């Protein structure tokens, strides 16, 4: 089970932004204690006898302490405010020389590049611990917003321009992405993994990614693929002129399917191959229900083989 | 921090020149000329709220 | 047959305020359903009972129907309908007619709403927000969506006019504003801030509507246009929209505690500038809800300030609240639950609010369920408990019965735990990172299982408290003991009538002398025998068919808008047939007989009605205007090569100002009972304003032949601003054509012409909006 929490000390945005948590709680409390207090003290000392006719004493208020509970709200706002704009200028800082990543939401997946390494993948996003990394992020058809809890706040993704937010990942693990940004049918559906690994481990999965093509695990498979998925779908490992459907290229790496909402598994791939509606009702790729079962197993085989060796991300902790 | 004082000071006078005009007391005035005077003070208004969320539109594009 | 003919035709604001409670509180159940469909779906994980599309449906109508439909109804135009011109002393509101339209045009926009489930697409699905571009691509429901936001605006806007033109105008003699009960001044203040807020609104659901039908946009970003700019819109009235729904409850809670304390309110001026604070700073926030849209840190610094100040008013109005309470001697009747439930249940609601407003912490807490649970906090817990502490308070004022208190309470602990129950799981959901508008979530997440069931368990416990409430409701009115006039021994006007009231409300003379906001307190003390009234002195407002029938074919030319595609005949035959009701309503008598029609301000109600109504034009031109700069300003808009000329526009400047000085002088003539001169100036006043509007018609072809509002920015901006304008002229015009008609048939005198006095001053406002326009579109 993933153990997502907005609290989890994984990024430096979750680390430098937890000290506003205390100075909340501590506030809320002594709040709650004196106004429910005051409340629940006078339901138990003022309630009246059935019999009791006599009117209570008259009193209109009480000018001086009027004031009181003015100022000491504000005064208490006020520090509140002090306390966020200070957080807020930090973790809004960029950091200088962080590793550039572009994020483009789709509905209802997610496509990355990182543009020094020129390097493509989709729907998992492999980071090195302990360096900075700046998400430039943006939309190719309605709003979305990129959410992964463990790590950092959200960012809306808004067609037409660029937004970005900066952190440091520190805790390898397999870290749950969402889209935070109601886009349609399949918004529920729309997930990712960011997957952090030690700097050492990231600068060799990036270096096999670039050093070598895919394999080809399954001939037949490679044909199938060409005659019914390469019109949508990359295997490149690399910005294609035009983006249709996710990179494949690293699939066989690929902890997840459809866009996050499934383990990555043969038979998970068939079912989605056969019906991906079926799991992401609005979803913009066809089935394919006709290839026959000698095809598709053929084709499986080879979509797991698109991947480099050494690598078990399915073993890291779960954010 | 003289921006956001800007707004504050734009939306303060939108408030008090609601005030001015629709205030009960000054609703009783008499005179065809009031209609004018109040319609004129709409036209002030007009230009104080919009001026006033532009600005905070552009703040927001002030990167 | 009777009683529907009755309720067609009425125009007794207590009728219209029954109407309005009761279709509000249908509304509540309805949506209540949707949210137990809601709920079943995320009992478990991977659930296949409400799914996709078919969810976010139904996510859509429960947040729609209760925000527009129930939550800003039930306090404001329902219970206060039907108390405000009681608490005034008053026989009815200042604008009858307009009261009944604005209830069925309220109705017409459910209607509108809800029958999108028959068409192609059926319910919107886009949740209640409606984010751009996703609204303008959706095949769901979102013109029915859309229409019934717009027509919903006109019984809004029309309602809160003549509840202050009410406040302002009928106002028992003696009685100065601030010897008002505290909730007529919640009730002012919301309808104030609703007035002047709703433009946002009004801008982000035309322009939308627009891009859908016609292709007009302000926002796609081909052309420069700015996606965020639709937020700016939508939040510059869907935050002071809370704001508008907690001000009455929180006079509601003020008016039970100073009740069932048997104490005078705490601090009652403080009371009132709380609200006015309250006003001032919920049209000054907006923007954090759009605080992960990438807007400059300074932009998003500047609203996490405002918003924390608005801890500062609400804080003195809950203190005060509770002041009233200190001292007291609490009867513990059911409204006094509700009102303790209230505020134990808010401090939570705002404190999570104000966390909200702590930006970093927003950056996780937006769109989770840590959101959902703050704003049912104070939606649910809150305001929704404050409905019903008003509810149960004014209950046996408005149906003559009296409930059963066990029941009552039942009802309330039921609300209370499932409440708690349902939302404070949501809480720590969104700690867990549980986005919302999911349909479905997986079961690899630690926690969510649990509290998802939990959450469902509350959820249904509400259920048996809406059954318990339902049940409670039947039985006070087929077995209820009758109830008298005041029951609680309350000390406002409202308890001086009979329950429920008689038609024309008080039977007796007031006195005109009110030392405070405790009228029946205060003559009580002075054994001031109350006299019978003269029933020569009492004169009730005529029923008329006019209103529903209006409120029918506007209905009718927005369901023609919705459905088809823009323009088509039916919007025309529908327009026409409206026209032609409004004909009819402005010739017919507001009395039978003649009336004495004598306000607090000197100021006639159509004059008074027509002033407040304008305040919410000043701010629809005020937003567009600030858009229209900001795109301008930040070089995303500028104009083509064959913009309208200068010249044209300054040759309809002398049209429409000359048509303000002939109107000025048609009016003064009227004055001085000249009246052959004043039906002249009014009919030259109308033939300068057809003159504009062929003018502008003319440059409009010309304009739109040179250049096409979907490829320029600009031009869009242009036919937005100055077409809007353009289509004030053909009302303002339409105004004053009534006011004509009215002279000709010898209904114009130095006694009546209201109608002269609303257009004649709605006319001057569209030759000052038109001032502006000629500034920033033809000379700038
Ligand atoms: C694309 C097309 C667009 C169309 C859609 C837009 C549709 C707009 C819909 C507007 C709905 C407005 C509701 C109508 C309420 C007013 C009804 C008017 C008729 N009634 C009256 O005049 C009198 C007759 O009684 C009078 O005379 C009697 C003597 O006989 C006396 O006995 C009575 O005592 C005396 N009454 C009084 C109070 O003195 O009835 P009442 O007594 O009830 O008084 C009622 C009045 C008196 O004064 C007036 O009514 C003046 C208002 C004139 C405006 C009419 C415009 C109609 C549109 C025509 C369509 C074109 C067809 C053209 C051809 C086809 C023919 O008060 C107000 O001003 C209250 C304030 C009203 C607000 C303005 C609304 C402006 C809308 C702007 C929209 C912007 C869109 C902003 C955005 C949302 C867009
Ligand atoms: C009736 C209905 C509502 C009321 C009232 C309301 C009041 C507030 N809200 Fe809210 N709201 C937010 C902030 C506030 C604040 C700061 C207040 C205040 O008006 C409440 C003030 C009341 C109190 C504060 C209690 C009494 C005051 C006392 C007792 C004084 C002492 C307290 C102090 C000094 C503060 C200390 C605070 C601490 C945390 C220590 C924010 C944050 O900036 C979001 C964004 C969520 C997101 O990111 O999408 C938001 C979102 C919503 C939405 C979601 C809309 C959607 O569909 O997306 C709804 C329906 C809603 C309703 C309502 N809201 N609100
Ligand atoms: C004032 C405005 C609101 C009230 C009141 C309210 C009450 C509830 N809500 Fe809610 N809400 C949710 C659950 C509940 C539950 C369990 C209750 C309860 O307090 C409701 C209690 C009321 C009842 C349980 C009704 C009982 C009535 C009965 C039993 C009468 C039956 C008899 C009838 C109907 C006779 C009529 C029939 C005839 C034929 C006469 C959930 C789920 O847990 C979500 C998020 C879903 C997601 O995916 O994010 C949510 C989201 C929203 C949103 C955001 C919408 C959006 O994202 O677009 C808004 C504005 C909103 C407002 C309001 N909500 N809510
Ligand atoms: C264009 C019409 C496509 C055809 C032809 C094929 N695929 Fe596709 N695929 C397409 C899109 C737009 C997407 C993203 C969908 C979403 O909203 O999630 C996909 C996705 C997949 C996936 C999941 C990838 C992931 O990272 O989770 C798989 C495994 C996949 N597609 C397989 C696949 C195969 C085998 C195809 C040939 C039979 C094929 N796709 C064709 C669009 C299109
Ligand atoms: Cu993408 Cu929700
Ligand atoms: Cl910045
Ligand atoms: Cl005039
Ligand atoms: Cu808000
Ligand atoms: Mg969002």
């Amino acid at each position: 089970a993933h153990r997502v929490a907005i609290t989890h000390p994984g990024g430096s945005f979750n680390q430098e932004v937890a000290f506003l948590f205390p100075w909340v709680y501590f506030f809320s409390f002594l709040i709650f204690l004196v106004v429910a207090g005051s409340l629940a003290y006078v339901t138990w000392k003022f309630r009246a006898r059935p019999e009791d006719q006599e009117e209570p004493p008259q009193i209109h208020g009480n000018d001086r302490l009027e004031v009181v509970w003015t100022l000491i709200p504000l005064a208490i706002v006020f520090v509140l405010f002090g306390l966020t704009a200070k957080a807020l200028i930090q973790v809004n800082r960029p950091i200088p020389g962080a590793m550039k990543v572009e994020v483009t939401g789709y509905q209802f997946w997610w496509d990355f590049h990182y543009p020094e390494l020129g390097l493509r993948n989709s729907n998992e996003l492999v980071l090195p611990a302990g360096v900075p990394v700046e998400l430039e992020i943006t939309s190719k058809d309605v709003i979305h917003s990129f959410w992964v809890p463990g790590l950092a706040g959200k960012r809306d993704a808004i067609p037409g321009q660029t937004t970005r937010i900066s952190f440091e990942p520190k805790e390898p693990g397999l870290y749950y992405g969402f889209c935070a940004e109601l886009c349609g049918a399949s918004h529920a559906r729309m997930l990712f993994r960011v997957v952090v690994l030690p700097k050492e481990e990231f600068d060799r999965f990036v270096e096999a990614a670039k050093a070598s093509p895919a394999p080809v695990a399954d001939e037949r498979g490679q044909q199938v693929f060409q005659q019914n998925c390469a019109a949508c779908h990359g295997v490149a490992r690399s910005m294609p002129p035009a983006v249709i459907g996710p990179e494949l290229g690293l699939w066989g790496n690929r902890t997840s399917l459809g866009a996050g909402i499934v383990e990555n598994t043969p038979e998970n791939l068939k079912a989605w191959i056969r019906d991906p509606a079926g799991m992401k009702p609005g979803v913009k790729m066809p089935g394919f229900p006709q290839l026959s079962e000698e095809d598709l197993d053929a084709l499986v085989r080879y979509l797991e083989g698109l991947k480099v060796e050494g690598f078990d991300f399915g073993a890291l902790p779960k954010f | 921090m003289v921006y956001i004082a800007l707004f504050a000071l734009g939306a303060a006078l939108v408030t008090l020149f609601f005030y001015l005009i629709l205030n009960p007391r000054v609703l009783t005035t008499e005179g065809e000329t009031f209609d004018l005077r109040f319609v004129l003070f709409m036209l002030l208004l007009i230009l104080l709220a919009a001026g006033t969320v532009a600005l905070m539109l552009l703040i927001g594009k002030a990167h | 047959w009777a009683v529907l003919w009755d309720l067609l035709t009425t125009v007794d604001h207590k009728k219209i305020g029954l109407m309005y409670t009761a279709t509000a509180f249908f509304a509540f159940a309805l949506a209540g359903v949707f949210s137990l469909l809601i709920r079943t779906q995320l009992a478990v994980p991977n659930n296949q009972f409400l799914t996709g599309e078919q969810y976010n449906q139904i996510l859509t109508l429960h947040g729609a129907t209760m925000l527009f439909f129930f939550i800003i109804q039930a306090g404001l135009t329902g219970f206060g309908n039907f108390v405000v011109p009681l608490m005034l002393g008053a026989r009815d509101v200042a604008l009858p007619r307009v009261n009944a339209f604005s209830y069925w045009a309220f109705l017409g926009a459910i209607v509108l709403a809800l029958m999108s489930y028959f068409f192609p697409g059926g319910a919107p699905s886009v949740g209640w927000t409606f984010y751009y571009p996703f609204s303008a691509q959706s095949e769901s429901g979102v013109d029915f969506y859309l229409a019934a936001i717009l027509l919903l605006g006109f019984s809004s806007l029309l309602g809160n006019a003549n509840f202050v033109a009410t406040i302002y105008n009928l106002r028992a003699q003696g009685m100065s504003l601030w010897k008002m009960p505290i909730y007529v001044w919640s009730v002012f203040a919301a309808s104030v801030l609703n007035l002047f807020s709703l433009a946002g609104l009004t801008a982000a659901t035309l322009l939308v509507l627009l891009e859908r039908k016609i292709g007009l946009s302000w926002f796609n970003p081909a052309v420069g246009g700015d996606p965020v700019l639709f937020q700016q819109f939508f939040w510059f009235y869907s935050h002071p929209t809370v704001y508008v729904m907690l001000l009455p409850y929180l006079g509601i809670l003020a008016e039970v505690a100073s009740t069932f304390a048997r104490k005078p309110l705490f601090g009652y001026r403080q009371m009132v500038w709380a609200q006015m604070g309250i006003v001032v700073l919920g049209t000054m926030v907006w923007a954090h809800h759009m605080f992960t849209v990438g807007e400059s840190t300074l932009f998003q610094i500047a609203f996490a300030f405002f918003t924390a100040l608005i801890a500062v008013p609400t804080g003195v109005k809950l203190f005060n609240i509770i002041g009233t309470l200190w001292g007291g001697k609490l009867q513990m009747k059911t409204p006094l639950y509700w009102v303790l439930g209230f505020i134990f249940n808010f401090l939570l609601g705002g404190i999570t609010g104000v966390m909200l407003s702590m930006t970093p912490l927003d950056y996780q807490f937006h769109d989770s369920y840590f959101v959902v649970a703050h704003f049912h906090n104070v939606l649910m817990a809150g305001s929704g408990f404050g409905a019903f502490a008003g509810l149960y308070y004014w209950w046996p004022k408005m149906t003559g019965r009296m409930y059963d208190e066990r029941l009552g309470r039942l009802h309330f602990w039921l609300f209370l735990v499932g409440y708690l129950l349902t939302f404070l799981p949501q809480y720590a959901l969104g700690y867990l990172g549980m986005p919302r508008r999911y349909y479905t979530y997986n079961a690899d997440i630690a926690g969510w299982p649990e509290l998802n069931l939990l959450s469902t368990i509350g959820a249904y416990i509400l259920g048996l408290g809406g059954l318990v409430w339902i049940y409670t409701m039947w039985k006070s009115l087929r077995s209820g003991p009758k109830a008298p006039d005041n029951p609680w021994g309350g000390y406002t006007l409202e308890w001086l009538t009979a329950s429920p009231p008689k038609a024309h409300n008080f039977d007796v003379k007031l006195p005109t002398e009110f030392p405070s906001e405790r009228p029946l307190y205060d003559w009580k003390k002075k054994g001031v025998e109350l006299k019978p009234e003269d029933p020569a002195h009492i004169h009730l407002p005529n029923s008329s068919f006019w209103p529903f029938y209006s409120a029918a074919t506007l209905f009718a030319f927005f369901v023609a808008v919705a459905a088809l595609p823009v323009p088509n005949v039916w919007m025309w035959v529908f327009l026409a047939l409206f026209a032609y009701g409004l004909v009819r309503w402005a010739l017919e008598d507001e009395y039978s007989h003649p009336v004495e029609h004598h306000t607090v301000t000197g100021k006639s109600n159509a004059w008074m009605g027509m002033a407040w109504f304008i305040v919410s034009e000043v701010g629809l031109f005020a937003i567009l205007i600030a858009g229209y700069l900001y795109l301008r300003l930040s070089g995303a808009a500028t104009p083509p090569e064959e913009r309208p000329a200068l010249w044209l526009a300054l040759l309809n400047t002398f049209l429409l100002v000359s048509s303000s000085f002939t109107v000025h002088f048609a009016h003064h003539d009227l004055r001085r009972g000249r009246f052959n001169p004043f039906r002249f100036g009014l009919l030259v006043t109308i033939i300068l304003g057809v003159l504009f509007f062929l003018v502008q018609s003319w440059e409009f072809y010309q304009f739109y032949h040179h250049s096409s509002w979907q490829e320029n920015l600009w031009t869009a901006a242009f036919f937005t601003i100055v077409g809007l304008h353009g289509l004030h002229v053909v009302i303002g015009g339409f105004g004053l054509i009534l006011a004509y008609l009215q002279a000709l048939r010898g209904k114009i005198t130095l006694h009546n012409h209201g109608t002269l006095e609303a257009a004649s001053m709605y006319w001057h406002l569209v030759d000052a909006v038109w001032l502006v326009i000629v500034t920033i579109f033809y000379v700038w």
